[PDB]
């Protein structure tokens, strides 16, 4: 301002960014296997 | 034909040639276990004033 008159300018400007990701991994496995022979019948057991 | 793994005694014939008393068993076991999983996750997020 200077004799006469008055001006007045103002601005403003905010920004924000947010970002979240999860991954997770998990497996189990497992096989077994058997074989067998055997040479009265209560052996059967 | 005497006690095998049965009664007290069995009778044979003459065409029947042989009865046998001997014991074999065989056996197997095959096992298989699986278990697969899935876990996706996925988020965004975006304010802008
Ligand atoms: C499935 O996955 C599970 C892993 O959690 C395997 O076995 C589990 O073992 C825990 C041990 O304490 C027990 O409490 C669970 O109850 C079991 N799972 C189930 C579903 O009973 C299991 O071998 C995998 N495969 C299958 C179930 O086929």
């Amino acid at each position: 301002r200077v004799l006469f008159a008055k001006k007045t300018k103002v601005e403003h400007r905010c920004t924000t960014n947010k970002l979240s990701e999860k991954h997770e991994g998990s497996f189990i496995q497992g096989a077994e296997k058997s074989i067998s022979l055997i040479r009265s019948e209560y052996g059967a057991a | 034909v005497f006690s095998g793994d049965g009664k007290d005694f069995y009778r044979l014939s003459g065409n029947v040639l042989s009865y046998t008393f001997q014991v074999k068993i065989n056996n197997d076991f095959n096992y298989e276990f699986y278990n697969s999983t899935w876990s996706y996750v996925k988020h965004t997020s975006t304010e802008h004033t």
